[PDB]
């Protein structure tokens, strides 16, 4: 019915990662459940997939079977990732060694059915049909760090009319992700929380603004919520005029 | 390998209006090709199987078409919640390989930033840093240029920028730039500002303020 | 006989697997458990057709007027005959296929209330494909029965529950 997959992972360049897809609604029998990843910007990459046999085969119609092989890797990961399933056929795992930077990428599972449909005497893919949430998979020789958190203070130099823009600089943490939300979701409207930016030092940064009315300055309070569960850093930062 | 070139790279599309995705394969192959969507923070999601095949739940303002090597996807009632990037795929011959994708972003009427420049914080200063940061809100379209000037100095390659994705409702978007130097250096320099040039901006904006007034 | 006589119009349009278990035998778990025989159309066909004199006998495609045709029942004249595997004597004739979706169709049947392969509420002729159109008598036994019909003596494999 759905495919959800394990948590993300942040690995040190030379490791190996284990990802897992699980089943709920049923299971993955008859189906080829397959990887594929996307690096953060890119397009997608199909890692693999595994065929997940409902029994023996019939082999009187060995020459139509549309499955060869029980496993297929795309070339580029012969040698370095193994695909699995367990005995129940609920879940795949993914394995991938010597990982490096480059790996780096959101990796999902996806089912295709091979017997989508005859007509012929060949069967017709339905091509990857459902997929799970994805696993973030990040590879870093980065060490884990709650960020420090800094005002954005409104000013003169940032109002607009009656608006003013306020905010929270979240800098030099590892790995992603951080939340951050403002006086605890009571305002979330005209909020933007830009995506990190990886830093040459190889923490990320990011900062989190929001635009008020002038003639809340001083009178409102503002409060960002930020929360970096990798390291279990919460920092709750008043920000405040200038 | 079999390669997938999706053209063009963007689409910008007015809501109601009509997007042609294009996908050409290197060789053919033969009606085994998929489209799929998707949206902002989201898993891919199943469109078109087969070419022209359409998956279930996908709206008919979905249609694939082509065989052999020249694909297209046409989105033919653009709806805002269009916004996303359509990737095709081939499985007609292994390797299965995707295109780079095709980003399909809401038309609207073009729209200034608003420049908003933050100097760094007392307490980000005895630390040691100072990031500046510039606010670029809320502007259509998304190209944008930002360049920072201490003391009149050009600043390259000591800043870094991001892009929000595009506004659900407003169809906007956001940039904020940050200017990293030492503290040091900070206190070395008085005028700190950021120049934005845009397509909605008759010449450059230029938001500054003096260090400690 | 031929493998392209097999009629393979097969659509899983909903992503049950039936169309899978057509090459592969695959046994269920607990949980997920009349008509003349004329002539019927391939297109409405996926898989092979059986026909049960009470023994059990296969149906190849042929056009209109009985000659073989080997186009996995993809031509739009490709017919199963049914009435033509009818032996002339006995009055004991069923026959059991796929629909292009994956639904069991059947033609009685036993000369009452059972219909198709089934010989009594509680047993069935076993044959090749039993647990593809039957997946729910995947745990019947299978009995050597003997049957008499028209005179003639068939030997068979039943299963039961
Ligand atoms: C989809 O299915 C259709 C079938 O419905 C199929 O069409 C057949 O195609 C094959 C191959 O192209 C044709 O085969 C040729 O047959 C030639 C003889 O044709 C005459 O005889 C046919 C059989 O007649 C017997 O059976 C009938 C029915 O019981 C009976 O009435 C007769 O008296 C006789 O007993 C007959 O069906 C056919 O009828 C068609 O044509 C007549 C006259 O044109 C017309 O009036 C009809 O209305 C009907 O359209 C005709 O009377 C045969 O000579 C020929 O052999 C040549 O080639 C081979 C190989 O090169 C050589 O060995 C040989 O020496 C010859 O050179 C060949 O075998 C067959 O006739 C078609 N059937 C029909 C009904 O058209 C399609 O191909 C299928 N399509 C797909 C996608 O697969
Ligand atoms: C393969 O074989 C299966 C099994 O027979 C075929 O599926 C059947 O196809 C026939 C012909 O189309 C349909 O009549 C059967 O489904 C339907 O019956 C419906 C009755 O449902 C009730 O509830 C609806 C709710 O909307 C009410 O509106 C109705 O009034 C009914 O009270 C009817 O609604 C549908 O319109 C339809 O007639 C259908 N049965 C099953 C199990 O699906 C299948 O089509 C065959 N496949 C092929 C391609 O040959
Ligand atoms: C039973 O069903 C099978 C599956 O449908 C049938 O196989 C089909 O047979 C037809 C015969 O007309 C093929 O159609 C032609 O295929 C040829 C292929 O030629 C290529 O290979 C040869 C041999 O090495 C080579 O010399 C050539 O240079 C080619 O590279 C094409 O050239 C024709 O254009 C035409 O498409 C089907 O392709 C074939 N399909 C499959 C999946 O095998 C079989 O004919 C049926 N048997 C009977 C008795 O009817
Ligand atoms: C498989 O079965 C499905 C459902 O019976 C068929 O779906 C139909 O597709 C046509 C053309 O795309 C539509 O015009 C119909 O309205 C669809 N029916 C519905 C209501 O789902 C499908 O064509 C069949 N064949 C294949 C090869 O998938
Ligand atoms: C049939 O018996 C088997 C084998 O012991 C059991 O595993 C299976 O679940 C049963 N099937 C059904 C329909 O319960």
């Amino acid at each position: 019915v759905q495919l959800e997959q394990s948590g993300a992972e942040v690995k040190k360049p030379g490791s190996s990662v284990k990802v897992s897809c699980k089943a709920s609604g049923g299971t993955f029998s008859s189906f080829v459940i397959n990887w594929v990843r996307q690096a953060p910007g890119q397009g997608l990459e199909w890692v693999g997939g595994i065929f997940q046999a409902p029994g023996p085969e019939r082999e009187w119609l060995r020459d139509i079977n549309p499955i060869s092989g029980t496993i297929n890797y795309a070339q580029r990961f012969q040698g370095r990732v193994t695909m699995t399933a367990d005995e129940s056929m609920t879940t795949v795992y993914m394995e991938l060694s010597s990982l490096r930077s480059e790996d780096t990428a959101m990796y999902y599972c996806a089912r295709e059915n091979k017997f989508r449909y005859c007509r012929g005497g060949s069967c017709y893919s339905g091509a990857f049909d459902m997929w799970g949430q994805g696993t973030m998979v990040t590879v870093s020789s980065a060490s884990t760090k709650g960020p420090s958190v800094f005002p954005l203070a409104p000013s003169s130099k940032s109002t607009s009319g009656g608006t003013a823009a306020l905010g929270c600089l979240v800098k030099d943490y590892f790995p992603e992700p951080v939340t951050v939300s403002w006086n605890s979701g009571a305002l979330t409207s005209g909020v933007h929380t830009f995506p990190a930016v990886l830093q040459s030092s190889g923490l990320y940064s990011l900062s989190s603004v929001v635009t008020v009315p002038s003639s809340s300055l001083g009178t409102q309070t503002y409060i960002c919520n930020v929360n970096h569960k990798p390291s279990n850093t919460k920092v709750d930062k008043r920000v405040e005029p200038k | 390998e079999i390669e997938l070139t999706q053209s063009p790279a963007t689409l910008s599309v007015s809501p109601g209006e009509s997007a042609t995705l294009s996908c050409r394969a290197s060789q053919s192959v033969s009606d085994n090709l998929a489209w799929y969507q998707q949206k902002p923070g989201q898993a891919p999601r199943l469109l078109i199987y087969g070419a022209s095949s359409r998956a279930p739940a996908i709206p008919g303002r979905f249609s694939g078409s082509g065989s052999g090597t020249d694909f297209t996807l046409t989105i033919s009632r653009l709806e805002p919640e269009d916004l996303a990037v359509y990737h095709c795929q081939q499985y007609g011959a292994s390797p299965w390989t995707f295109g780079q994708g095709t980003k399909v972003e809401i038309k609207r009427t073009v729209a200034a930033p608003s420049v908003f420049i933050f100097p760094p914080s007392d307490e980000q200063l005895k630390s040691g840093t100072a990031s500046v940061v510039c606010l670029l809100n809320n502007f259509y379209p998304r190209e944008a240029k930002v360049q920072w000037k201490v003391d009149n100095a050009l600043q390259s390659g000591n800043s870094q920028e991001s892009v929000t994705e595009q506004d659900s409702k407003d169809s906007t978007y956001s940039l904020s730039s940050t200017l990293t130097l030492s503290k040091a250096d900070y206190e070395k320099h008085k005028v700190y500002a950021c120049e934005v040039t845009h397509q909605g901006l008759s010449s450059p904006v230029t938001k500054s303020f003096n260090r400690g007034e | 006989w031929h493998i392209n006589r097999t009629a393979l119009n097969c659509n899983d349009s909903l992503h049950t697997g039936f169309l899978a278990a057509l090459f592969y035998t695959h046994k269920f778990n607990a949980s997920g458990c009349p008509r003349q025989c004329g002539t019927i159309p391939a297109s409405q066909v996926c898989g092979p057709v059986y026909c049960f004199t009470p023994s059990p006998v296969v149906v190849g495609t042929t056009d209109r007027f009985g000659a073989p045709t080997y186009t996995w029942g993809e031509n739009e004249t490709d017919v199963l005959i049914l009435n033509n595997t009818r032996p002339p004597q006995g009055n004991w004739f069923g026959c059991t296929w796929m629909n292009s979706t994956g639904f069991t169709k059947t033609c009685g049947g036993p000369p009452c209330c059972g219909s198709g392969p089934w010989l009594t509420p509680r047993c069935l002729v076993d044959y090749p494909y039993r647990l593809w159109h039957y997946p729910c008598t995947v745990n019947f036994t299978i009995f050597k029965v003997r049957m008499y019909v028209g005179g003639v003596e068939h030997r068979l494999n039943a299963a039961c529950n």
